[PDB]
């Protein structure tokens, strides 16, 4: 297997791959979340270099995990795919397993939990 | 074995005998077969000793990491299915056990559930487990009602553990009695048959089949 | 065949009896009256393989009948219950033997008392309050431990049983279709119509 | 090993 | 079991261990496994405990009567005979292992019968569990031309390996000593080198320990 | 399946002083169920007691059995049967049942009337005899009044400490097995009287 | 076909007091009728105040109390030379049997020590791994002769107060331990009077707070 | 076991080892093999030992009974009646046997009887465990018309190399010669017949 | 899961004052066929340690092997080799009885009973057991198969006990063993009459004989042994 | 387990399983929902090998919930069998296979379309008016042969149901315990409480 | 049945 | 059993 | 089968039948089962057709492969190469095989593996069914260093025994000669070693 | 198979 250690430490102590991922985020398109006092908001920006889009068929941009929990992000649209997938199955083997659909702290510990298991892996950004 | 538990109006009462046995060998009468899972989770034992035992204490540290990582109880279903999956995987493999998982949460109410080692899952109010759960049945289901005082739940669960262990050759030695509430179990003591049987028989007038 | 039960209460013995005949995944009977007066105060009742049952009852019924008519006299509970006995114990080593258990109710006149005999197919004689062969003890015996007393009367006897039938209709993985209820008494031997 |  | 036969200047002895077995259980310490079929023609029996006895009471019997009959005191070729043809009869289904001796008219005489009927003639012989232990001590030390003395001390010796070395055997040393022109001799209990110790203590209760429910005089008489 | 174990029971007789006892339990089931608490296994004829272990049916033919053989015996030899004659006549009808045996374990208590002596003995299923100075055993629980016997007894005891011993032995080694107990019967026997106790036991 | 399983025969016993244990167990190894040692140790000293036996397959025993042994030393690697309570040691039995759930050793396991308030302790495990605490444990093949013994000896079943009409038990106590090598000694001797597989040597570990004491006897060697 | 009877010049002769074997365990290390039937008709037993002596046994009151009746029976009916025995109880019998006797008519003759009953009539025959090894052996080196010393010699060698390879063979050497002039019992020990 | 093919019967042996005697004949039979007579069965290990096997021999001499590389690879990086940091009889026994064990554990058995012999370097006499199973034991005499039933009996009678051992002189106990092979050669079936003999002395060390044969054999009784029980002549 | 049966009618799927949980000599529980909630329109009843049933029930249940939830989607009852008769058809090859048998009901709103799909533990699929699995199918399938007609109401669907269950409680040697009953139909999944 |  |  | 090898004064010389049977049908009457595994190391092989194959197939590969680096083996390694495999694969195999060779400085050598996978180096060496019935003849006949023609003779005697009366073995009788002279193939046919 |  690809073994490389992608994300190391520099002399300053930062993992500079981890850093440049924010970036990415940085150029993503604005995402905001407000809870009211009842309900939760979640606002997307779309950038309007763009007609002729079909908006039927593109993606949104926010997505359904469980039929309780929406996940928003800001940054790699491909990259986000993976983790809305990882994070659907883990919804639907909690219900399996635990006979309760997730909290919303749990799904999101574990979707945090993928993403820094990507931080000290061979081989993956 | 003789298990039971069943649901009533004020809680759960759990009730064991103690006896253990290889064929017709007497190989103990103090066996512990309901474990303490946490303050408001018990499991009965019945099948084979070390089956049972060792998966049930197993059980015990999988709920404990459960409350750890959430920092809540587990739910009765949970800790139920957790065994059950377990079960479920050993398939085939020859493990033997008829359990019962009891409990109370905030969510769920008073609870049991019926889990066996071919990865059979039950929900249900009462249940009798072991080679004298058909004794045990005969009595309780003839003298059960949701209405029970506590009392009274505690001396009818007492005595269908009494009647299988006289007339099942597998089950004996002494009584092990639980009260579960919404703030948890309560033991209700260990009764030898020895005494209980002739104290049930005077006070009560039964067991009329044996010489007095 | 499957359930019979029997209890001696103060004054009777009552044997109650399934219903059912069940041949593979067919019920084809719900009316069978798994019983035989063997004479005007003794009763006896039969449940195992099929054919082996009747033929060994209608046999004894034959035996006691004849006796009853060279002697112009009834034989008592007690000594048919041993004539019976001593046929399974000699039937038990035959070529083939009779797979059938029985349950013996009598009123014994002489004693004015009723007696209830349990006698399963190796000729395994024991003489009981109450009684059940099969699967049907495993719930009746511990319930009866629980309600039945000495002197019961005939009424009582069937209230208990109907806690029986009650508990075997709500446990019983198989529909044995109820119940055929008889009573032994000093009047000899009576059915009940309704249960 | 022994049953209950 | 253990048992041997040995053969001397002028007579034969038979001896045997005392041990029945039930499994692993001792079921008897002290059973006489030595049984007399005449008055000078003994028999030792290993195998199923209850065939031995039968089959050497049966012949027994019938030597008896055919004693009777000819006037003449028993053989034990006569038997011999009727054992091995009872035995053969039975197929092996009668378990007796046998080594017959005795004296008669024809003088002394030592052979063994195997529960299928085959029979063996020799000067030394040992049958049972414990056969091997005996026979290692009998081709260890026995010799042509031996005294009764020696004989008796051979067997025994013989049986005692056996008692020592092999758990289907134990207890004690019976023998029989069947010299010609005298009366036969039956020593049971001849050795008694397994005498259980002194116990620590001494279990006899209070009297009233035990919990009773009822007493009543049983009718013995008439 | 093993004929010897589906009804259960057990059987011990001990000699003391001038005196036998001989004890059963009283369990009658068929394996796991109990089925009568009254199942008595020691009968008498005349003076001469015999306890039987093993399958019911065959303990019930037996008892009819020796009371037919007794009763002839007596009519015809104008005497009660005597404890050795009786063990050798047990002997030879069970082993005239060979190769097809009645699957028991019988054991013989008395007290020989003209000599005076106390006697016991055991058999197997197919007649051999076991006679013993201290105690015979039998059933589903051998195995424990063997242990209980071989520490618990000592010689000469007077009948109301073999009583105890006997009792306790029995008492012990049926809690230790399923398929005995449920009660027991004690005979104590002397010369010319006997005395049938009923012990209090764990009913489980 | 190769069968992985042998028996070994012999017996183990562990009786505790108020302030000591004894774990006893005779010292005659067997195959079938053979007897292959008479003194073949099968009670152990295992470090931390623990004795332990496992009877029946002495192969499958030697291979546990190895590894319970060694379970011991990397205890005091692991976790700063902390003493293993018995009650820990049992739990780690428990594993070592269990771990072993479909391929089992073939044994009795008892361990004998002293609790963490310094009372005496009798842990007793099936083959698989069940356990529980006991004042009393005979295994191996004269259990069933000497386990009824000791429930009426050491804790007094069916032994009432004389002239209280069978109401009142006889009162529960600890034993000393002359009293518990006492019916060590008579539980052995019985046991080897009625077993084929039990004798040749009786070897008694004694554990209290001061360490572990042996003592030896001779016992019936037939 | 090891078996066999050969003819010679004045008669024929038997031999036989001396071992009988329970399992692995040598029961008897000085069985007597060769039997006798009648005055000059003699049989070698194997198979079992209870098959065979219930058999020979029979045969001894047949001939015993036949001489008394007819006179001196011929070696020939003294093997039918083994036949016989064997061949109607072939299911519950393992007996191979020969039967070797002297006539004045016919001199020595040999017949064996294997396991199903059948009859062979040869000038030697060997039989048991122990002959598979010496057929290569007794079928090179066997002739007719030997003379005694030839004919023991003959026996001696086959036997020990019989006793050499096979385990259920041992013991002594056992052998009987019948002529005219009588019945002779010949023995050799392992420490002779071993360095052959 | 195996059958024992080429095979081997008894290995005897005992202690005495000074060390051990260990003996076993040298065949190796296949089934009742007596096909090979001249298997040694006794392998000597350093000068201290004799292993007597019995049973399958493609097994014995896979055991050879590796008791023979067992050698090689404890002389490597040793310069104490042939002195403190020589193979023990101790060291020799468990190396096997682990193998065995685990052999049998995996359901592939080493189809043999060993017999370990010899004298530890504090002088102290070694004798231990092993088979199949990974069974084990010691005892002042010990013997395989048929030894067990036959031999053990009669070398017992010379050391019964611990005790006994001091009192026995190596005279004695080879009269003992060498008595016993007789025994065997008249009782077991897959016996030979040639063996070897090894006793391994505190103060002599190893000595090895080989081609020793039964002799003094009792037989002449035979000729008087005629019939089957009534026969005469 | 035993008893489960489907009929469809003109505009709906009715399913019904039987409550009893039976093991040994003992019914352990009467009152069993034998069916699982695949999408709001399908529905899967069960029967079989003990633990396998449930097991197999909940894992299809997980699939086809996560198939909803990533394409914001309801398969339709002919791609939702077809994905469970390929996870029977593996299965049957495995080391150790479920041992269980389903009735898929399911309204097809594209369709709309009631389907009732037979499946088999081996994989065998089969589209039909009227199902069942076990020994009920040898009662039920005559008497259905007979009485259905393929217009009916979902009433007369359930008075259809009602003869159904009636016929098999005089002739089926087990008390099952009565049924659940659950229709399927363009409104979703709902149960009838009295039956 | 006991042995001997 | 004996054979020979 | 029937099988053998020879050691004499100047090598070995192996020797084999050439029936190979398939029930108690003859589907080969011309087999070859001596066999070549190097320039003079051969083997005779019995039991199983394809394990015996199949083995001196692999070990012809060894023990050529060995020749490319180190030189040519000695008749011990060969055999050492067939215990590994016999040995190793017991359960699998049925192949009772005997190795025979010519060393200039051993001479000849013979190595014999039955079942098992054990070696046994012997001055000579029977195997194969047929064997059984020649243990007795060969034991009497083989002596050391033997001539050519003696072994020769030997030989064909030998095998023309285990041939006559085992039905497993028959047809010609071939035979190999390893001398420092190189490598002789010998064959016997019927019409001459029968009436031997 | 074919045996040798
Ligand atoms: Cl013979
Ligand atoms: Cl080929
Ligand atoms: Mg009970
Ligand atoms: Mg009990
Ligand atoms: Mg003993
Ligand atoms: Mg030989």
């Amino acid at each position: 297997g690809y073994d490389r250690a992608l994300s190391i430490f520099s002399p300053d102590g930062h993992i500079f791959q981890v850093e440049y991922a924010l970036e990415a985020v940085k150029r993503g398109t604005c995402a905001v979340g407000v809870k009211g006092k009842n309900c939760v908001v979640l606002g997307c920006e779309r950038r309007s270099t763009l007609k002729l889009q079909d908006t039927r068929i593109t993606p949104s941009k926010v997505s359904k995990i469980d039929s309780h929990v929406v996940l928003s992000f800001s940054g790699l649209n491909a990259d986000s795919r993976i983790l809305i997938e990882k994070a659907r199955v883990e919804a639907q083997s909690h219900r399996l397993t635990l006979e309760d659909p997730v909290t919303v702290e749990y799904l999101t510990r574990y979707v945090a939990g993928v993403q820094q298991r990507y931080t000290q892996s061979g081989g993956v950004r | 074995t003789t298990t039971l538990a069943f649901r009533f109006q004020g809680g759960i009462i759990v009730a064991v005998d103690s006896r253990a046995t290889a064929g017709n060998w007497v190989a103990s009468q103090t066996v512990k077969k309901v474990i303490e899972i946490n303050p408001f989770l018990l499991g009965t034992m019945a099948g084979g000793a070390a089956d049972c035992q060792f998966w049930e204490t197993w059980l015990g540290s999988q709920c404990r990491l459960h409350e750890l990582r959430e920092k809540e109880r587990i739910s009765v279903a949970a800790a139920s299915k957790i065994l059950s999956n377990l079960v479920y995987q050993y398939k085939g493999a020859g493990l033997s056990m008829g359990t019962m998982i009891c409990g109370y949460t905030r969510k769920e109410g008073p609870t049991i559930y019926y889990v066996d080692s071919d990865g059979t899952r039950l929900k249900g109010d009462i249940f009798c487990v072991g080679s004298g759960q058909t004794f045990a049945y005969g009595v309780l289901d003839s003298n059960y009602k949701w209405d029970l005082s506590v009392e009274d739940a505690l001396y009818l669960g007492k005595r269908s553990i009494l009647a299988a262990a006289h007339r099942d050759a597998y089950s004996g030695g002494s009584v092990n009695l639980y009260h579960v509430t919404e703030d948890g179990w309560i033991y209700h003591g260990n009764h030898d048959v020895g005494e209980l049987f002739w104290k049930v028989k005077e006070e009560e007038g039964s067991f009329n089949n044996v010489i007095g | 065949m499957d359930i019979i039960l029997g209890i001696r209460v103060q004054d009777s013995v009552i044997l109650a009896s399934s219903k059912a005949v069940t041949r593979g995944i067919s019920v084809l009977k719900d009316s069978d009256d798994k019983t035989r007066q063997l004479s005007p105060h003794t009763l006896m009742s039969f449940a195992g393989e099929a054919g082996d049952t009747v033929q060994f009852a209608e046999y004894i019924q034959a035996n006691i009948q004849l006796y009853s008519i060279r002697e112009d006299y009834e034989l008592s509970p007690q000594a048919v219950s041993s004539f019976v006995r001593q046929e399974l114990a000699k039937s038990i080593r035959s070529r083939r033997p009779y797979q059938v258990n029985v349950l013996i109710g009598g009123y014994d006149k002489k004693k004015n008392k009723p007696e209830l005999y349990q006698i399963d197919y190796l000729g395994t004689k024991v003489e009981l309050p109450y009684g059940a062969h099969g699967y049907s003890g495993f719930y009746t015996f511990s319930l009866l431990d629980h309600h039945y007393r000495p002197d019961m009367t005939t009424e009582e006897g069937l209230d208990l049983l109907k806690l029986c039938v009650q508990e075997l209709e709500k446990r019983m993985p198989m529909d044995f279709k109820g119940v055929i209820v008889k009573i032994v008494d000093k009047d000899g031997i009576r059915q009940v119509d309704d249960f | 090993a022994p049953l209950x | 079991t253990t048992i041997v036969g040995v053969k001397f200047n002028n007579g034969v002895v038979i001896a045997a261990d005392t041990r029945s077995t039930q499994g692993p259980i001792v079921a008897d310490k002290n059973c006489a496994k030595l049984h007399r079929i005449s008055p000078k023609i003994w028999c030792a029996g290993a195998g199923t405990a209850a065939d031995t006895e039968a089959v050497t009471q049966l012949i027994g019997s019938n030597i008896e009567l055919h004693s009777l009959y000819t006037s003449r005191e028993p053989r034990v070729v006569s038997a011999l005979q009727m054992l091995k043809q009872h035995l053969f009869k039975y197929q092996g289904h009668i378990g007796a292992y046998l080594i017959v001796a005795g004296v008669d008219p024809t003088g002394s005489h030592l052979f063994s019968i195997h529960a299928h009927g085959s029979t063996d003639v020799g000067y030394y012989l040992s049958l049972g569990s414990g056969s091997l232990a005996a026979m290692a001590v009998l081709e260890s030390h026995w010799k042509q031309d031996l005294t009764k003395e020696e004989a008796i001390k051979l067997a025994s010796d013989a049986i005692q390996a056996g008692i020592w070395n092999d758990l289907g055997s134990g207890s004690n040393v019976d023998v029989c000593v069947m010299e010609i022109g005298k009366d036969a001799e039956y020593l049971r209990n001849y050795l008694t080198p397994n005498v259980r110790e002194e116990k620590q203590k001494s279990y006899k209760f209070p009297r009233g320990t035990t919990a009773v429910l009822k007493e009543s005089i049983v009718n013995i008489c008439d | 399946s093993d004929p010897s174990s589906i009804n259960g029971g057990i059987v011990v007789a001990m000699t003391g002083k001038d005196c036998v006892a001989i004890a059963c339990d009283l369990r009658l089931g068929s394996q796991s169920l109990g089925v009568s608490n009254k199942f008595e296994k020691i009968f008498h004829y005349g003076h001469v007691f015999l306890g039987i272990t093993g399958l019911a049916t065959d303990v019930t033919t037996l008892n009819e059995m020796f009371r037919y053989k007794t009763n002839l015996y007596k009519l015809k030899e104008e005497r009660a049967i005597e404890p050795e004659t009786f063990t050798q006549l047990v002997s030879s009808s069970l082993y005239e049942r060979r190769f097809g045996p009645y699957f028991v374990g019988p054991v013989v208590a008395g007290i020989n009337s003209k000599s005076g002596k106390p006697f016991i003995a055991g058999f197997d299923l197919i007649g051999c005899i076991d006679e013993a100075k201290d105690f015979i055993v039998s059933g589903t629980a051998s195995d424990q009044l063997f242990g209980m016997c071989e520490s618990l007894y000592e010689p000469n005891l007077e009948p109301e400490d073999l009583f105890e011993t006997i009792s306790q032995a029995l008492l012990n080694a049926a809690d230790r097995d399923a398929l005995s107990g449920w009660g027991a019967v004690v005979y104590i026997i002397k010369k010319d009287e006997v005395v049938k106790r009923y012990l209090k036991m764990r009913q489980d | 076909q190769f069968n992985p399983y042998g028996d070994n025969g012999g017996t183990i016993l562990g009786i505790a007091g108020e302030d000591f244990a004894v774990l006893a167990g005779d010292t005659r190894n067997i195959t079938d009728y053979s007897i292959n040692s008479r003194y073949e140790p099968k009670v152990f000293d295992c470090g931390d105040n623990i004795v332990m036996s496992a009877n029946g397959f002495a192969a499958d025993g030697d291979a546990l109390v190895k590894r319970f042994k060694n379970s011991v030393k990397w205890y005091h690697f692991d976790h700063n030379d902390k003493k293993l309570s018995i009650n820990s040691a049992a739990r780690n039995i428990q594993h070592l049997l269990y771990g072993k759930r479909f391929f089992p050793y073939y044994v009795h396991t008892i361990i004998a020590g002293l609790d963490e308030d310094g009372k005496g302790a009798v842990y007793s495990f099936d083959p698989v791994g069940s356990y529980e605490r006991e004042q009393c444990r005979a295994g191996g093949a004269a259990a069933s002769l000497i386990m009824p013994f000791l429930d009426n000896q050491v804790n007094f079943k069916n032994q009432y107060e004389p002239g209280t009409n069978g109401k009142v038990k006889k009162p529960l106590k600890y034993l000393s331990v002359e009293e518990v090598i006492k019916l060590v000694r008579d539980s052995f001797t019985s046991a080897t009077e009625r077993h084929i597989q039990v004798g040749d040597g009786l070897e008694i570990l004694i554990v209290t707070k001061d360490g572990v004491r042996k003592e030896f006897y001779e016992l019936k060697r037939d | 076991t090891s078996i066999m009877a050969v003819t010679f010049k004045d008669g024929v002769i038997l031999g036989a080892d001396s071992r009988t074997t329970t399992g692995a365990y040598i029961a008897n290390r000085v069985t007597d093999k060769l039997t006798r039937v009648h005055d000059k008709i003699w049989c070698c037993r194997s198979g079992s030992a209870a098959d065979t002596q219930a058999i020979a046994d029979i045969v001894q009151y047949h001939l015993e009974l036949y001489t008394s009746q007819y006179g001196t029976p011929s070696t020939e009916t003294a093997a039918s009646v083994f036949k016989e025995l064997c061949y109607e109880n072939k299911d519950n019998l393992t007996a191979g046997i020969i039967v070797a006797g002297y006539d004045d008519k016919n001199k020595g003759e040999v017949y064996t009887i294997p396991l199903g009953g059948s009859v062979h009539k040869l000038p030697y025959a060997i039989a048991g465990s122990g002959s598979t090894f010496i057929y290569g052996y007794c079928d090179k080196n066997f002739r007719e018309n030997m003379s005694k010393e030839e004919t023991v010699d003959f026996i001696k060698h086959s036997l020990s190399q019989a006793i050499k390879w096979d385990g259920s063979s041992g013991g002594v050497i056992r052998m009987v010669v019948l002529t005219a002039a009588g019945v002779e019992r010949l023995i050799f020990y392992p420490d002779e017949y071993e360095q052959l | 899961t195996q059958q024992p093919i080429v095979t081997g019967t008894s290995v005897i042996s005992m202690k005495y004052d000074n060390g051990v005697i260990i003996a076993a004949d040298n065949l190796g039979s296949y089934g009742s066929l007596l096909r090979f007579n001249g298997v040694e069965r006794l392998i000597p290990v350093g000068d201290n340690t004799v292993v007597g096997i019995s049973g399958d021999i493609s097994d014995m001499q896979h055991i050879e092997r590796l008791l023979k590389d067992l050698v090689t690879e404890n002389a490597y990086d040793n310069p104490l080799a042939d002195a403190e940091e020589a193979l023990e009889p101790s060291y020799i026994f468990e190396y096997l009885a682990t193998v065995m064990y685990q052999r049998r554990s995996k359901m592939n058995p080493l189809w043999n009973a060993i017999i370990v012999a010899g004298v530890q370097s504090n002088g102290d006499q070694f004798l231990r057991y092993v088979n199949l199973l990974g069974v084990t034991y010691s005892s002042p005499t010990l013997a395989t198969g048929f030894g067990a039933h036959m031999a053990n009996p009669l070398l017992r009678k010379v050391v019964d006990r611990e005790s006994d051992i001091p009192k026995t002189t190596v005279q004695v106990a080879e009269e003992a063993i060498v008595n016993a092979m007789r025994v065997l050669y008249y009782r077991d079936a897959r016996s030979s009459r040639n063996f070897s003999l090894a006793i391994i002395d505190k103060n002599t060390g190893l000595t090895f004989k080989k081609n020793l044969q039964v002799e003094n054999m009792k037989w002449d009784f035979a000729k008087d042994i005629k019939g089957y029980g009534t026969q005469k002549i």
